[PDB]
DNA sequence: CGATAAGCAGATCTCTCGATTGCGTAT
DNA sequence: ATACGCCTCTCTGCTTATCG
RNA sequence: AAUCGAGAG
């Protein structure tokens, strides 16, 4: 069976690997088209995150998916991008009152 | 697959049977209907230690303070 | 109900000595070296172990209760009756406390000098699961006031946290009297 | 509810001073102590009788079973 | 630096279970509606897989190769699918509708 | 400057002319806001109302005639829309009725209740609809179904009520009744529990457990208990119809979602593979299940076994397949706060509860104290009204089916397609649902097929006696632990814990038998009556760094478990969880982000050494207890709850704010006390038992009940003739408008031993003052 | 009772001439024994008498 | 103390007194060090009070266990508990392994619903059911490792909870009905020695350290058993009186004597109840 | 016979008020 | 309108059992 | 007459 509205992608794209495999996770406020760096004048905290995330890469058919094995083929490093804010240090000279 | 005394099938992820609990040389997955051998499962070792709250005593109190 | 200027001076000077009593009691129950800072990681860890373990918590409570009771005794002996502006027999509060008409030296002491440590059953105030005894006090604070030792008196009034601890103790007394009067009578009936 | 005729403690007639007290508070911009003094209330027993009167009779009177509302 | 970012579906990542290994004879078929469905099969297995609707709208994942010598790091996009592997001989076993 | 003012001119002007827009005492209405809002939440609000959700989850009950694989014709009676009318009368065209008439007539003040039945036949072949009146349902005053709902003080006086009449109570038989607020376990939170009664529950029973009280969207609740047996197997527990059943946890684990056993291993044990305690217990559990039930190898078979096991107790219909009745019990018992279509989330929550049980039995987390205010919420009373109404309409829907079954078995023919037959049966049953609700109000007894997850039966409504306005306003702030604890000997339940700081008044508690059990809220404590918008919070959390709870495969106290109302949103490190909690608090206090309501209670539990089970817990539901507090960064008002408060440092006054120790400060120390405990002058100079005596005695004073006494017919009323305002009064004496209700008189008091006639506790009154009307009343 | 839990029954209606009188001329309408305080310790009642006198003045 | 004690004495006459105690006078020629030595000799020591940790190494290579019991150092426990390597080894050889195997076989039943060392190992194997190895550190008193081999039908057992239960419930050197003997500070001159249990005949032997003629106890039933009605009456008066002593409530001895003589009127310990 | 592991039984000041007390049914 | 039968959190002491 | 609720010492 196939759920309604689902249309199977038929032609995929290439993957130039024979280089380190990486995983990076972004929030929904990061424009992917374009360790505390600045993106579009914004602050983002970055850290790192018996395996469960397998890698599915199209074979020499561009129509299906396979599990690489060069036993899965796990990413060399898993990153994460996090939205943050600046907590204002309290100005005690005002609130601290006799 | 093997975790301490526990072995799980690599296909259906179902807990198998312990080797020394069934007919010889054939431990069978009840979901995949696959066949596993008694080999490569030499020693299902688990090392346990007592709770350290298990033996309250006069000497145990003196151990730390 | 009042004291002299010298009486208040003695009272505040002796109460200043009660700043470090809780920290010393914690440092000695936790077997740590005396004069260790109140924010020492090892002291905080040992206080957490003592919080988890009921018997160790009771040991800490009893030791610190003895120390703060000693401070209270010093204050009371220094300030009554030698620190009271109006004196017996003119001082009517002191007069009827001494005379047995009503009250006692403990009541006069609490009105004029110090309420002292508040005791729940036979221990200090209950503690949360975070090691806090009240939202105001930081976790595992080695302060006598945090443990229920109220330096206030009923003449000058007591702070909010002290008011809370005193309400704890008063509620405990009101519960205990009802339990006691409930349990007394079956014995006498069965005997008689 | 309504102003007492006399002061409770001494007995001085203070029932004729409530309306004057309100007048001196409203028309004149007098504080309560000044108004009470100018009414002739010197003893605090007499001062409290007018200073602390509530006058609930006005709120009672709005529930009139004899007039259409 | 970032040079190229892919939007068209190329790769994906799944969560079957810990230490999952699959034979080379099995493959997967994708579906896009963004909700995704994945499907695979062999003689006595079925690699069914769906995705958490409430989560995909927020979290996004990026894959890519890195060049130790150069700077033109590679980038890609890959959705996550939470898959439930099913048997075949233990799928269609039932009983009476009501036991008397 | 003057510390206080009598406000004589303002008070007398307001007495002369009641305001025409609104009452001048807003605080006097927030006091009864819990009761009014609880009664309001069952007809209005999102999702159609609590009564509508209750009928929706009651659903359809079916029967078969048997007339000629083919069981007969199917009749499914149900209700899908329930409405209450504002009370009218026929004295043709009806006219509005106001509670003054109910008080004077010595009768009840009730509105008609209408349910539209659905007499469906053959799953949609034809449906007969007919609205049926089900008696006059009592309603509480000043609610959205009362005719005083929007009237100004002027209009209230014109309609004979009061200048500042408050609602929150009902009128039955000309007598005013109030549904007391009960304090029950916090909803949708699994709390570890150590109880010797769990060991007493049989043999091979430990005292450990994991109890969660799930609450349905219509505010009904289901308690699931996750026992631990000494051998190693974990047992599920539930109660359905005043009896209790036990189920292996693995049965429900597999019935919930189609999952393997390696998935159960990964869910219960995370990266802690080397943890021998966990691995051995989990092996015991998995092998015990695979031994006891070898013929349940898939979700469908497990569900069918459950359905076969639960037929006669669940009143499952003859048509219901075993698989679907198993799905019905799975959706109707297990973790009902996730509801239907949430099997995956129920699976995650059961796995989390099992890991927490193993932590409790391994002594890595301390037991959660159930009587501490940290782990409690309030059953509002309007919510209990809605729950009882839902149970009564369920009984009615089952009684009409019983009537048609009796017709079938008496030999009479039927026609489920016949409106004449529907009319004939509908008049042979009992439709005084309103009279049964009136019975509940007038007795307090809870007649029930299900105990509504509650412990006691009687003692649910008390007369809102009006000896005095302190008494009256105190009725609406009293919270009870339950009548079970009234007869007991565990004194520890009555202890004044530091977890109630700012929520329960430390002072206001009756002395004697009800001491400690009957409590009162702090006057600034608020009980939420609606669900806060939480749909966008998971989205913000993923942006913050919360790894989703579907593809992370983590478990244990070594990581922070982010939950929302009992739904595992994701997993995160402890340091990052602390950062997330801080950032959420900041964004919640500053009113910019639309996805963070200020009522949100982000109760964060940091990691500790054998302390409480850690994790970030988010709550936004009904029945929570909330108090205001000044967030120190950006210096704005914040809202905290008892669960969140036991870990945050809150300076009592701004003078003792410490560097990097405090993030909050009370608005004032006086807002941790009740109204009665705030009205005591110089309370901080008396011995605390005397403050408690004053709270008890100020509700017993012959003061003024109210001013509309010519429009009431109460059994007994005490009125002080001439009251006075206190010279020494709290600033909150005016804020609650207590001058409207004088309670005593300023007296000249000599502390003197002169008479000889007042030594033990007596006092002497001047004879002349007595003859001048001092302290007179009728 | 006062607002400090000092409850007591009225033991006699003392005639006003037999009541003690002050240098101001006023005679108190309530007499409370000083012995009610030392054990109850209701200093709020003392300070309330003080503040009430000051306010009425 | 207090009313619960009065319930124990006059209301219940419980032979199962909650805190039985014996006051043991000391002869005037016994020093404090000997007093402490006697206290530790009399007081009981369980096996759990001498063991630091226990390591269970299960192997499926038929299924076997290697139970290693790590003890406190000899210079610690031989000093604090008056327990020796020989006494410890005898306890482990005799009682611990027998109790462990009894627990194991009961658990299975519930589930079915230096030539000296060589000879010692052989004897332990022969006497016990399913032990296959045994070695005790006879040169340091530091450990005791013994194997334990089960069948192949046996389901998995924790083998740590039962070991902990056995190690707690197995004694080393215990005199019946006595847990602890504490030497408090002497008061009013006479130096006393109070135990946390009652066993009159156990200290009847210790003439050297204990003046047996002055052994006064707390349990009224035990003294009735061993000494008679009148000693029971005396201890009734004393126990019903010293409850009022801490509360500083003066009750004449005529009331207590009349109550005691009513309670012992038949020659036994009759309570005031139905 | 007997020695626990287990099951069953009956207990745990005086005074003043008010409010309610039962539902289905067959003729 | 109405008249018969139906409606879950302590404690000591006495007594029987039951299994090697 | 019971039951429930509110009280007083
Ligand atoms: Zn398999
Ligand atoms: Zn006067």
């Amino acid at each position: 069976s196939i759920p309604d509205g689902f249309k199977k992608c038929k032609h995929l794209k290439n993957f130039p690997l024979n280089q380190q495999v990486w995983l990076i996770k972004f929030p929904s406020n990061v424009d992917i088209s374009k360790t505390t760096m600045t993106i579009d004048k914004h602050d983002y905290k970055i850290m790192d995150d018996l395996s469960n995330m397998t890698l599915l890469v199209p074979s020499e058919s561009k129509e299906s998916l396979k599990i690489a094995s060069t036993a899965p083929l796990q990413f060399d490093k898993v990153f994460s991008v996090s939205e943050t804010a600046k907590i204002p240090a309290i100005d005690y000279s005002k609130v601290r009152v006799p | 697959s093997v975790v301490g005394s526990l072995i799980f099938c690599l296909d259906c992820g179902d807990l198998l049977e312990n080797p020394n609990a069934v007919l010889g040389s054939n431990v069978e997955c009840s979901q995949c209907k696959a066949i596993y051998p008694k080999s490569q499962f030499s020693n299902l070792k688990v090392v346990t230690t007592t709770a350290d709250d298990a033996f309250p005593s006069s000497l145990r109190a003196k151990k730390s303070v | 109900l009042r004291l002299t200027a010298e009486g208040n001076k003695w009272r505040t000077d002796i109460l200043k000595t009660s700043v470090d009593t809780g920290r010393e009691a914690a440092a000695e129950v936790t077997n740590l070296d005396k004069d260790t800072p109140a924010d020492d990681p090892e002291l905080l860890k040992r206080l957490q172990e003592i919080l988890r373990d009921n018997n160790k918590s009771g040991i800490l409570d009893a030791v610190t209760s003895s120390k703060v009771n000693a401070i209270t005794s010093q204050v009371v002996s220094k300030c009554v009756p030698d620190g009271t502006m109006k004196k017996f027999p003119c001082n009517s509060m002191q007069a009827m406390a001494l005379s047995g008409a009503k009250g006692s030296n403990v009541n006069v002491s609490q009105i004029m000098c110090l309420l002292g440590q508040q005791a729940l059953e036979g221990r200090r105030v209950p503690v949360m699961v975070s090691g806090k005894t009240l939202p105001s006090f930081k976790p595992y604070e080695t302060d006598a006031m945090a443990g229920g030792y109220v330096k206030g008196r009923f003449y000058s009034g007591i702070k909010p946290q002290e008011y809370y601890f005193h309400c704890m103790a008063g509620r405990e007394g009101l519960i205990d009297t009802a339990v006691k009067t409930s349990r007394s009578g079956y014995l006498q009936r069965c005997l008689t | 509810m309504i102003v007492p005729v006399r002061c409770f403690s001494c007995g001085k007639v203070v029932g004729d001073k409530w309306e004057s007290y309100l007048n001196l508070l409203q028309e004149d911009e007098l504080d309560e102590g000044t108004a009470l003094s100018r009414l002739g209330l010197k003893r605090y027993c007499c001062r409290r009788m007018i200073l602390t009167h509530v006058d609930l009779i006005e709120k009672f009177l709005r529930y009139n079973p004899l007039e259409k509302r | 630096e970032i040079e190229s970012v892919q939007d068209q579906p190329s790769v994906a990542v799944g969560s079957f279970f810990k230490g999952f290994r699959a034979p080379s004879d099995t493959t997967f078929d994708l579906y896009k509606k963004d909700e995704f469905v994945l499907h695979g099969e062999n003689e006595r297995l079925e690699y069914e897989g769906y995705t958490d609707s409430s989560s995909q709208a927020s979290n996004q994942y990026v894959v890519g190769l890195f060049n130790p010598e150069k700077k033109s790091i590679q980038l890609y996009k890959a959705p996550v699918l939470v898959s439930k592997v099913v048997s075949k001989s233990s799928k269609n076993l039932r009983g009476p509708k009501i036991k008397s | 400057a003057r510390t206080a003012d009598f406000r004589t001119l303002e008070r007398e002007s307001r007495f002369i002319n009641p305001p025409k827009d609104k009452s001048a005492f807003p605080l006097l209405q927030e006091a009864v806001q819990p009761h009014i809002g609880s009664f309001n939440a069952l007809t209005e609000g999102p999702d159609g109302g609590l009564l509508n959700l209750g009928v929706k989850d009651i659903g359809e009950k079916v029967i078969f005639d048997g007339k000629p694989g083919y069981l007969g014709n199917k009749l499914s009676v149900s209700v899908e829309q329930v409405s209450i009318a504002k009370p009218m009368s026929n004295d043709a065209v009806e006219r509005k009725v106001y509670p003054s008439e109910s008080r004077q007539r010595l009768t009840s003040y009730r509105g008609k209740l209408l349910l539209k039945l659905k007499w469906s036949v053959n799953n949609g072949e034809e449906n007969l609809f007919e609205v049926r009146d089900c008696g006059g349902l009592p309603v509480m005053l000043q609610s959205n179904r009362c005719h005083l709902n929007k009237m100004s003080p002027y209009e209230l006086v014109q309609h004979k009520e009061e200048s500042d009449e408050i609602g929150g109570y009902f009128i039955v038989n000309g007598i005013e009744k109030l549904i007391r607020m009960l304090i029950v376990q916090r909803r949708n939170h699994p709390m570890a529990i150590i109880r010797p009664s769990f060991a007493n529950r049989g043999a091979s029973y430990s005292h450990y457990g994991i109890q969660i009280r799930s609450v349905r969207p219509d505010q009904t609740s289901q308690t699931n208990v996750l026992h631990y047996l000494n051998d190693g197997q974990v047992t599920f527990r539930f109660s359905w119809r005043k009896n209790e059943y036990l189920v292996p946890v693995v049965m429900i684990l597999k019935a919930l979602c189609h999952t393997s056993d390696r998935e159960i291993f990964d869910g219960i044990i995370g990266n802690d593979v080397k943890d021998s305690f966990l691995t051995d217990r989990l092996e015991l559990l998995l092998r015990g299940f695979k031994k006891r039930y070898p013929h349940l190898q898939n979700r469908t078979q497990v569900l069918q076994y459950l359905g076969d096991k639960f037929r006669v107790v669940f009143q499952a219909s003859p048509d219901q397949s075993d698989l679907e009745v198993g799905q019905e019990v799975l959706d109707r018992i297990v973790l009902v706060h996730l509801g239907k279509d949430g099997s995956q989330d129920k699976f995650r929550m059961l796995l989390f509860m099992i890991r927490k049980l193993y932590s409790l039995v391994a002594g890595e987390c301390s037991p959660d104290n159930p009587d501490a205010t940290q782990h409690q919420e309030v059953l509002l009373g309007g919510f209990l009204y809605g729950m009882i109404l839902k149970e009564k309409i369920d009984e009615y829907l089952q009684n009409i089916i019983a009537q048609v079954r009796m017709d079938i078995n008496r030999g009479m023919a039927i026609n489920f397609k016949d409106k004449r037959y529907m009319s004939r049966v509908l008049m042979r049953v009992n439709e005084n649902i309103g009279s049964k609700m009136q019975y509940f109000l007038s007795t307090g007894n809870l007649v029930s097929q299900s105990g509504l997850d509650l412990q006691q039966v009687s003692g649910y409504t008390v007369v809102a006696e009006k000896i005095n306005f302190y008494r009256f306003i105190s009725h609406f702030r009293m919270v009870h632990r339950g009548s079970f604890f009234a007869q007991l000997k565990t004194t520890t339940v009555r202890k004044l814990l530091p977890e109630s700081w700012g929520f329960l008044c430390p002072v206001h508690t009756p002395d004697g038998s009800p001491c400690g059990l009957l409590n009162h809220f702090a006057h600034k404590c608020r009980i939420s009556t609606q669900q806060s918008d939480v749909s966008r919070i998971p989205s913000i959390l993923y942006s913050l760094g919360v790894a989703p709870a579907s593809h992370t495969f983590a478990a244990g106290p070594s990581l922070c478990c982010v939950q929302i109302d009992g739904k595992i949103i994701g997993w995160v490190s402890h340091e990052q969880g602390k950062i997330i909690a801080d950032t959420l608090r900041y964004w919640k206090v500053e009113g910019k982000t639309p996805g963070l309501p200020i009522d949100l209670e982000i109760g964060y539990v940091p990691p500790s050494t054998r302390g409480q089970y850690p994790g970030l817990y988010l709550f936004g539901g009904h029945s929570r207890m909330l108090r205001p507090v000044r967030y120190l960064p950006l210096d704005k008002e914040d809202i905290v709850g008892p669960f969140e408060q036991v870990y945050m440092n809150i300076a009592v006054t701004p003078q003792e704010i410490q560097n990097n120790v405090h993030t909050h400060v009370e608005f004032t120390p006086t807002n941790i006390l009740s109204i009665l405990a705030n009205l005591t002058p110089f309370s901080d100079f008396n011995q605390s038992p005397r403050n408690m005596y004053q709270c008890q005695m100020g509700k017993q004073t012959m003061g003024t009940p109210g001013v509309a006494l010519c429009h009431r017919s109460d059994n007994k009323l005490y009125r002080l003739q001439t009251g006075q305002t206190p010279i020494v009064k709290a600033n909150l004496y005016d804020d609650y408008g207590m001058d409207n209700f004088p309670n005593g008189f300023n007296a000249v008091v000599a502390v003197i031993s002169y008479t000889g006639y007042d030594m033990d506790d007596a006092m002497i009154i001047n004879k002349s003052a007595d003859e001048r009307g001092f302290g007179y009343g009728t | 009772s006062s607002r400090h839990g000092q409850k007591g029954v009225c033991s006699r209606k003392w005639p006003t001439i037999d009541m003690p009188f002050s240098e101001t001329g006023i005679q108190p309408d309530i007499i409370i024994n000083p012995h009610a305080f030392p054990s109850r310790m209701t200093i709020g009642m003392f300070v309330e008498s003080l503040a009430g006198k000051a306010g009425a003045l | 103390l207090g009313i619960p004690r009065l319930r124990e004495i006059v209301m219940t006459a419980s032979a199962a007194i909650k805190t039985p105690q014996m006051t043991l006078p000391i002869w005037n020629d016994v020093s404090d060090e000997q007093a402490d030595t006697f206290c530790k000799s009399i007081s009981k020591v369980l096996l759990s009070e001498v063991i630091d940790k226990v390591i269970v190494t299960e192997t499926t290579g038929a299924r076997s266990y290697v139970i290693h019991m790590r003890f406190f150092d000899n210079n610690e426990y031989s000093e604090e508990y008056d327990v020796s390597k020989e006494e410890l080894q005898n306890v482990i050889s005799n009682q611990f392994i027998h109790l462990l195997e009894a627990a194991i076989v009961k658990e299975i039943k519930k589930q079915k619903r230096n030539k000296v060392q060589r000879d010692r190992q052989s004897a332990i194997i022969s006497h016990h059911r399913f032990i296959t190895k045994y070695n005790f550190d006879d040169e340091s008193g530091k450990w005791c490792e013994f194997k334990l081999e089960l069948a192949a039908d046996t389901e998995k057992l924790l083998m740590v909870n039962i070991v902990e239960e056995i190690c707690r419930k197995s004694i080393i050197r215990q005199i019946p009905h006595i847990d602890r003997c504490v030497h408090p500070e002497p008061e009013n001159g006479k130096r006393v020695l109070v135990t946390e249990g009652v066993n009159f005949q156990a200290m009847w032997d210790q003439e050297a350290f204990i003046d047996v003629d002055g052994i006064t106890s707390n349990d009224v039933a035990a003294v009735l058993k061993t000494y008679g009605v009148e000693a029971a009456r005396n201890t009734i008066v004393n126990e019903i009186n010293n409850v009022f002593s801490r509360y500083a409530i003066s009750v004449s001895f005529r009331h207590l004597d009349l109550i005691a003589d009513m309670m012992t009127r038949q020659g036994t310990y009759l309570a005031f109840n139905r």
